[PDB]
């Protein structure tokens, strides 16, 4: 048996109070583990080999 | 950075919500104490010839 599986981390949810204002906070630390926060542009076709 | 720092602000008045109270239910209650002893109050008197 083998799989394959995305690894976007464990982040901490509290009940009681509003999921999308808790959401609102993760959303930019996800933003910065990918890197899309600030503006950019992708250089990725030289990664390549023959 | 900016959104950062508001999504912050409105999570925080978001977490500023009550969820109980607790507290004691003592008003009206006293201590009780045990006595040991029946204070009867009876004494006896007889004659010296006992008549």
């Amino acid at each position: 048996h083998a799989l394959i599986k995305e690894d976007l981390g464990q982040w901490p949810v509290e009940t009681g109070i509003s999921l999308v204002n808790q959401a609102g906070v993760f959303a930019v630390q996800l933003a910065n583990k990918l890197g899309i926060d600030k503006p950019f542009v992708l250089d990725a076709g030289s990664n390549y080999f023959t | 950075e900016d959104m950062a720092k508001i999504y912050g602000a409105v999570a925080a008045v978001s977490k500023n919500v009550n969820s109980s109270v607790t507290y004691e239910v003592k008003r009206g209650t006293h201590e009780l104490i045990k006595v040991p002893t029946i204070p009867h109050n009876l004494v006896l008197i007889q004659s010296d010839n006992g008549k």
